């Protein structure tokens, strides 16, 4: 039985590797080789936020373009006015250690967690005009990496025990809960059309879920260390994995294999971000060498390198619009560069 | 039946996820570039804008 | 000319070590720190003060005259004061860090901060500039750079320049890296013979030219010797070029700060 | 300038002074990681500082200084993804049951790996040999032999600058001392004194265990502020 | 959420009264207080305004010198102390909160006030005064101004309050953006000049008198008001 299983499960794995490798006509380099090169593009700070205390663990880009959540570890998350700088929410966490945050796609649920292993999910257009907890789900046996809003009533989130999970805000428990990796999950990225989304964990591998049936459609095994960062293509057919190998590697759905791998020799810190523009040519990345890089994603070349923060750079978001680029180091100071 | 039990459960998702259709590298490539170049002009990240835009 | 040329090079050994001192705590990232403002405080300092103190002593020894005018000369000699009294202001302000650092590590890790450090340089540095400002009303040429005013009525401002400017300092250095050798001691065996070193060279190159300043505004014949005048200018320039390197390169921090420069 | 835009930079200043507030007490704390593996006496310890929840913060004062102690004792086993947010924190404390020898094992592998780990390599890790009394009594009893499990153990001579305390055991001072120098060697391996271990032999009763912390966090800022401050 | 008030009565001319309103259901200090007035027979008419804090206070053209406004955080209260009062004073105040922030909506919660009785800026201007209408037809109210609210930043500071027989006005625009509570039936549209609110579908709730209000300088100023009858 195992011994058979075990060689079942070996030839399987071997014939998913011939059927991707005979789907491999060629390499993303080959076809983004006669596209017109992108140039170098030089952003410039516009914005510099000085109101965070610790250090700036998450941050993500809500509907709206002006405000900008971003959380703290020292359990504060802040919702900034990205146009005239204001802050425009201070929430105070009961958790100190926050690692993910994310605001809803209504503009009025912004979702939060972290080694408390509780998705604590607060309302900001109460009546009562204070940020109240709208809800502080558990159930999680491990710390909270990342976290998604999908609609005003459900929120899929991953947590250190290897499982991600869809709850339900208005019942407060898991509306589906996935199979559970080799390793925790630590980022997750939406679709465009909501219904699917990819998660990476510790191992070298990235599923993507189904979010009306439980059920990795697709697994990804291809990487050289833990994946930290993981983004959706904004036309939903590709997505970026980033690892701590200092290499992000673009991965397709239809395909089912790596388009291209973004390395370079000079480059030895791990990679902590990873980001699209509203048009995807632009791939943003935020690397322990305390700066940013942005590559380009068909020709794979350095198009810029954003060196204003002075901390390993934690997280970075573009706009829905592409107006502008966020970034959160661990300096305690978000930048917004454009 | 911990063992075989996962055994299987892989097995079973291994094989699901064969059964899944798998296009050639040059289509998806193509589509991505076309996608790419459709909302260039609507990515002020590659493409500067005026300072009115801003 | 031998003179010049030991005027010239220690000048551009004090250059060259504030340049690189300069470059290594504003170009770095990683140097956000209130020991790190204060060095780049007292190298901003001490760099003004050699500029200002070694191009004039330089022209005047090589031409023998002053040719800078009456604007220049006074501007030379204000950034000149405001310099070598900077120098010791932000010398006294890091030996306090120290000393809180040291001996008060736990009230260390909370109240000093990188803005206080701005805060207390800044206002070091307004203080200094507002006590050097009576010079551009009590001074003139005589042609030489001099005093419009006799001597003797300017004892009651150099009395200060030995009394708050080197006399406080240097006994707060004293004291407070004696009692950050006792606190080693008593938990090592090299920061203690860094800040001896410290103390010996900067009374040892303090005394000199605050020791002539003072006597000749005492005694009717003011010491004008080119020779003491020679050394005490040579002192201080040694002084102001060892402060980058014997409070810089004598640590870890700036050698990695230098060595990720030149990675 | 819109009358609205003067209401939200009004509000803008309030939040920055309620944030200052709160950095005030955020800078004035100090944060401790309190790690250990299930047979370590961390749960007694936490019991003994009294001067699905995967994270415990416990907040003690000692000398008229706080201190916050963070356990985590309720997630996976593996720990090298969350423990990089635990950087800059004041210090780590490792606790071990160093009479259990079979655990002893399991307890030097976690040691080299949280003291070895490239986020915590710039971190002091504080060591605490809990359960002092029942190692005495397991050393004193004969039945349970350190060298049955380390081969050193049998060629280890007793230090000649050892400290026995008054009462002690000629067996009970060599097995500790034996202990205290495998994980002071695990420790300086790699360690180029950037950050420094502080084994402490502390007792299931000692009242004085918070005393420790405050006495090995004042060396370590000390140690740390000899390098900030420009002095070694 | 409730904002009560109380304080009013009869007062002789000269005298001085203390308008008390307690605040519940929010956190009072999160939110500017303005004290309107209401002059019987006729439309509203800002008076006084005391932001978060205490950290800002206006007051009218006319009123400055006289009233003075406070508020206890503590006690979550406020309080406006009137003195030298004259006859012109005979009016209800209100107590508004009003929190300003991007997607928020001023003046969103009217108390139901308090009566007193005795013994340059921008001015907004309605057309008409009195529109008769009967249920199940649309309602086109028109204000016109005398200076652009259209701000350099892009946004409509143009305010809708509705007040009822027998109720305090209730917002239904803050800036088209409609306003929380109140149904898709009201609607706003026109230019930074003149300014359109469209009642698609008429109801018997919505009788009562629209007052038009601009928020560009703070300085403000009511309109006439516009009344929808059976």
């Amino acid at each position: 039985e195992l011994d058979q299983l075990r060689q079942e499960a070996e030839q399987l794995k071997n014939q998913i590797r011939d059927a991707r490798k005979a789907c491999a006509d060629a390499t993303l380099s080959q076809i983004t080789n006669n596209i017109d090169p992108v140039g170098r593009i030089q952003m410039r700070t516009r914005r510099t936020l000085r109101g965070h205390l610790a250090k700036i663990y998450a941050m993500h880009w809500g509907t709206d373009s002006r405000l900008l959540v971003s959380a703290s570890q020292d359990g504060k998350l802040i919702i900034w006015d990205s146009y005239t700088t204001n802050k425009v929410h201070a929430i105070p966490l009961r958790s100190s250690w926050v690692m993910t945050c994310a605001y809803a796609p209504s503009g009025n649920y912004v979702a939060c967690g972290g080694l408390d292993n509780i998705c604590s999910i607060y309302n900001l257009k109460t009546r009562e005009g204070n940020v109240r907890v709208s809800r502080e789900l558990a159930g999680h046996t491990g710390y909270l990496s990342c976290c998604r809003f999908l609609d005003d009533n459900q929120i899929v989130t991953s947590s250190g025990d290897t499982t991600c999970a869809l709850w339900d805000i208005e019942t407060g428990q898991q509306t589906t809960t996935f199979t559970g990796h080799t390793g925790d999950v630590m980022s997750l990225s939406l679709a465009p059309d909501t219904r699917l989304f990819v998660s990476g964990a510790c191992d070298a591998s990235a599923k993507l879920w189904d979010v009306r049936e439980g059920m990795c459609r697709q697994t990804f095994t291809g990487h050289e260390s833990d994946i930290n960062a993981i983004c959706f293509f904004p036309n939903g057919n590709a997505f970026a994995t980033g690892s701590d190998d200092a290499t992000c590697r673009l991965f397709d759905l239809r395909a089912d294999q790596e388009l291209m791998t973004y390395s370079h020799d000079n480059i030895i810190c791990g990679i902590t971000s990873v980001s699209f523009s509203k048009s995807g040519r632009l791939l943003l990345a935020g690397y322990d060498d305390f700066n940013c890089n942005v590559w380009d994603a068909l020709k794979a070349d350095r198009a810029g390198v954003l060196a204003g923060h002075d901390n390993r750079v934690s997280c970075l978001g573009v706009t829905d619009d592409g107006m502008a680029v966020a970034t959160g180091s661990w300096d305690s100071f978000l930048k917004i560069w454009n | 039946t911990a063992s075989i039990a996962q055994a299987r459960k892989l097995v079973e998702q291994l094989k699901m996820e064969a059964n899944i259709d798998r296009i050639k590298v040059s289509k998806a490539a193509a589509d991505l570039m076309a996608y790419c170049e459709a909302h260039a002009k609507e990515d002020p990240l590659l493409t500067p804008v005026p300072a009115s835009e801003n | 000319v031998v003179t010049i040329l030991l005027v010239l090079i220690i000048c551009g050994l004090g250059i060259v070590g504030n340049i690189m001192v300069v470059l290594v705590v504003m170009r770095t990232k990683h140097m956000r720190t209130p020991t790190n403002c204060y060095l780049v405080s007292l190298a901003v300092a001490d760099l003004m003060v050699l500029v200002a103190a070694g191009l004039p002593n330089i022209t005047d020894s090589i031409y023998g005259s002053w040719v800078y005018g009456y604007v220049g000369c006074l501007c030379i000699t204000y950034l000149q004061y405001l310099g070598i009294n900077a120098s010791s202001c932000s010398i006294t302000a890091f030996t306090i860090e120290r000393y809180i650092a040291i001996c008060h590590p736990i009230k260390a890790q909370f109240l000093c901060t990188f803005s206080r450090a701005k805060k207390i340089i800044i206002f070091v540095w307004a203080f200094t500039s507002l006590y050097c400002m009576l010079w551009f009303f009590l001074l003139d040429l005589n042609i030489s750079c001099g005093y419009k005013i006799s001597r003797n009525y300017y004892s009651p401002i150099y009395l200060m320049d030995f009394g708050v400017f080197y006399v406080v300092p240097m006994i707060l250095a004293t004291v407070l890296y004696g009692f950050i050798a006792r606190i080693l001691f008593l938990n090592r065996k090299q920061v203690t013979k860094m800040l001896a070193v410290v103390v010996i060279l900067f009374a040892l190159l303090w005394m000199p030219y605050r020791t002539l300043v003072v006597v000749n505004s005492f005694l009717s014949s003011p010491f004008q010797e080119n020779w003491f005048l020679l050394f005490c200018r040579i002192c201080i320039y040694l002084n102001s070029a060892i402060n980058p390197v014997i409070y810089n390169l004598m640590s870890q921090k700036f050698r990695a700060a230098f060595r990720k420069l030149c990675n | 300038l819109s009358a609205e835009d003067k209401a939200a930079v009004e509000r803008s200043k309030m939040i920055e002074k309620q944030l200052q507030k709160d950095k005030q007490v955020y800078r004035r704390t100090l944060r401790l990681l309190l790690l250990g593996a299930d047979n370590s006496g961390k749960s007694t310890i936490v019991k003994q500082m009294r001067i699905t929840s995967g994270i415990f913060e416990t907040k003690f004062q000692v000398d008229k200084v706080n201190f916050h102690m963070f356990d985590v004792g309720a997630q996976r086993d593996e720990r090298r993804k969350w423990i990089q947010c635990f950087n800059d924190v004041t210090a780590i404390i490792f606790v071990v049951d160093s009479s259990d020898y079979n655990r002893l094992q399991e307890a030097l592998n976690d040691f080299k790996s949280i003291w070895n780990n490239r986020w915590l390599r710039t971190i002091s890790v504080i060591l605490f040999l809990n359960k002092q009394d029942l190692l005495a009594e397991k050393v004193l009893a004969g039945k349970s032999k350190i060298e049955d499990y380390f081969p050193e153990f049998a060629r280890y001579t007793t230090p000649e600058d050892a400290t026995p305390e008054p009462g002690e055991d000629p067996r009970v001072t060599r097995a500790k001392y034996f202990i205290r120098k495998e994980f002071v060697d695990i420790s300086t391996a790699s360690g180029d004194g950037r950050h420094i271990c502080y084994p402490h032999f502390t007792c299931s009763v000692d009242t004085e265990n918070a005393r420790r912390i405050f006495n090995d966090c004042k060396d370590i800022i000390l140690q740390m502020n000899l390098r900030e401050y420009n002095l070694v | 959420v409730q904002l009560v008030e109380s304080g009013g009565g009869l007062v002789q001319p000269g005298g001085s009264r203390k308008l008390s309103c307690s605040a519940s259901g929010f956190a009072f200090s999160s939110f500017g207080m303005h004290w309107v007035r209401q002059a019987p027979e006729k439309g509203l008419e800002w008076v006084a305004y005391i932001s978060s804090g205490s950290g800002t206070i206006y007051y009218a053209d006319t009123v400055k010198g006289r009233f003075t406004i406070s508020r206890d955080d503590p006690k979550n209260t406020l309080f406006l102390q009137m003195t030298s009062l004259r006859s012109e004073d005979t009016a209800m105040y209100y107590c508004v909160r009003s929190i300003y922030y991007y997607g928020s909506s001023p003046f969103d919660f009217w108390g139901q006030g308090t009566t007193l009785t005795v013994s340059a800026d921008i001015v907004m201007t309605q057309a008409t005064s009195s529109v008769p209408v009967t249920p199940g037809e649309s309602v086109s109210i028109s204000c016109r101004s005398s200076k652009s609210l259209l701000h350099s930043n892009g946004n409509t500071y143009l305010y809708w309050f509705l007040q009822r027989p027998g109720q305090s006005p209730q917002l239904l625009i803050y800036r088209s953006n409609l306003a929380s509570g109140v149904p898709d039936r009201f609607s706003g549209s026109g230019s930074g000049t003149a300014f359109t609110l469209t009642i698609s579908r008429l109801e018997a709730e919505d009788v009562g008198v629209y007052y038009c209000m601009q928020h560009l300088e703070y300085p403000l100023t009511f309109g006439a008001g516009t009344k929808l009858e059976l």
